[PDB]
């Protein structure tokens, strides 16, 4: 993933 | 960085009227393997948060007003309220989230629309409180009139002056939805006693000649 | 019921530090990336920063990049954004907003917070110089007076006429900022008879250095 700002 | 272009700054409604808004960014915001577009309508009332209305161009949020439509696409996108009511009057903001950063437009001003009115010019020279103070305000109210749009001017004895020259506007009346503004020629009392005209001026779209108004500081 | 409470902010000087606390409720905090959103006086919304539900990956605006530390606390729902050498382009109203959309890039903000509001300048608390505006005919059957309250920090300051006597056709210009102080302007309009033969006050109150002045409105004397 690129840009996240939800973690799985 | 994407640059949200608004437009216009102000919108003249009359309640019940359909109302557009305009929305353009420097970039496409569409994705072509959603086939969605990354823009969102938000709404903001005098002192208050901004309220979001529709995201993804044309989804609307669950409790914002059927009335308020979103469309558009690629680089374009538009704001639609079909039978606009007086609890809609607010900024309206659009913003892109298909790059970051998350860039707004400048916003949309929702005004009602009213007749007419021409301003009502009025002069004041500085107080001799102030002069004894060295300093020199020469104040022009201009009061009650409609649309916003408004040329005031500042001349110094038959010169245009721009430096030290404040404005401020007042909202829209709730009562008579006119409009008022004070400009403010701000000097020393050694630069206010060079000069002996000064005349504030505007031009409004109510008169094609400028309302003229001077004083003459050695008369009264 | 989402809930967001903003705090921390407050007056301070250029290059001083200061923190905004976001406490959230209504909702899992975890679930969901948090933001900051600023309106400059100008009425200009400007993302500050996001952070990740898991606090790993931040992301600010680049004019604030190395001064803003954006710190997440999923243990008290908290979000606090750090600021450090503030700028005189740093004065906003800052709010907290919850994310939405997906994993990964921005997205649109459905709740906000109140705001705090913070206010960057290096001007001590000034009271107001308060002028009267007399017009130098009594040509129109109408008479205008005003009142300029001139060079006052920190805002507000009440303005009212005849303590609240002259309500209809009273007109409050806005504040404007003018060397790091602020200056408005207050019109009064009355009956050309009353005037100057009745009075017409001008009441300011200053609460920030506790000053209030009422200022007699007289004809201008040129002899
Ligand atoms: C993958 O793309 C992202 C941005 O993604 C987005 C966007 O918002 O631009 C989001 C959406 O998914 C996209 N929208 C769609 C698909 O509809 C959208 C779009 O596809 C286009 O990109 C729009 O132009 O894209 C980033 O570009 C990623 O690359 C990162 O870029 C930043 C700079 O902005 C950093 O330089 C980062 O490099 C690091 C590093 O290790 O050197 C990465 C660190 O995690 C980063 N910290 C962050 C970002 O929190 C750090 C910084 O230096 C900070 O100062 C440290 O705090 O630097 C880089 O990975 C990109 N991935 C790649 C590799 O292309």
């Amino acid at each position: 993933v690129t840009g996240i700002r939800i973690e799985d | 960085d994407i640059v949200m272009t608004q437009s216009p700054s102000s919108l003249a409604m009359s309640v019940g009227q359909k109302v557009t808004m305009n929305c353009k960014s420097s970039q496409s915001l569409l994705n072509s393997s959603n086939q969605k577009n990354y823009l969102a309508w938000y709404q903001q009332k005098p002192g208050q948060s901004p309220k979001l209305l529709v995201y993804f161009a044309s989804t609307r949020e669950s409790g914002v007003p059927d009335r308020f439509i979103g469309s558009g696409s690629g680089t374009d996108f538009t704001l639609t309220i079909s039978s606009a009511q007086a609890e809609d009057l607010a900024d309206y903001f659009c913003q892109q989230y298909y790059s970051t950063p998350p860039t707004f437009g400048a916003g949309t001003k929702l005004e009602l629309k009213r007749a007419d009115a021409a301003p009502t010019v009025s002069i004041f020279p500085p107080s001799s409180e102030q002069l004894t103070s060295g300093g020199a305000s020469v104040v022009c109210f201009l009061n009650n009139f409609y649309p916003k749009d408004i040329n005031v001017k500042w001349k110094i004895d038959g010169s245009e002056r721009q430096n030290g020259v404040l404005n401020s506007w007042t909202d829209q009346d709730s009562k008579d939805s006119t409009y008022s503004m004070s400009s403010t020629l701000t000097l020393t009392k050694d630069e206010y006693e060079r000069h002996n005209s000064y005349t504030c001026e505007a031009t409004h779209k109510t008169s094609t000649s400028p309302i003229v108004k001077s004083f003459n500081r050695n008369e009264c | 019921e989402v809930q967001l409470v903003e705090s921390g902010g407050g007056l301070v000087k250029p290059g001083g530090s200061l923190k905004l606390s976001c406490a959230a409720s209504g909702f899992t905090f975890t679930r969901y990336a948090m933001s900051w959103v600023r309106q400059t006086p100008e009425k200009r919304l400007e993302w500050v920063a996001t952070i990740s539900n898991g606090g790993s990956y931040t992301y600010y605006l680049d004019s604030v990049k190395g001064r803003f530390t954006l710190s997440r606390d999923n243990a008290k729902n908290t979000l606090y954004l750090q600021m450090s050498s503030l700028r005189s382009e740093d004065t906003a109203m800052y709010y907290c907003a919850r994310r939405e959309g997906g994993q990964a890039g921005p997205a649109w903000f459905v709740y906000w917070g109140q705001g705090t509001l913070v206010t960057v300048s290096a001007a001590k608390t000034t009271p107001p110089s308060v002028y009267p505006l007399a017009p130098g005919a009594q040509t129109n059957s109408m008479v205008t007076l005003g009142c300029l309250v001139k060079g006052y920090f920190p805002e507000p300051v009440t303005v009212t006429w005849n303590s609240g006597s002259l309500s209809s056709g009273v007109h409050t210009f806005p504040a404007v900022l003018q060397s790091d102080l602020y200056t408005l302007s207050s019109s009064v309009t009355v009956p050309s008879s009353t005037w100057p033969s009745e009075t017409v006050t001008c009441n300011v109150a200053h609460p920030a250095s506790s000053t209030k002045v009422d200022k007699k409105i007289v004809p201008r004397d040129c002899g």
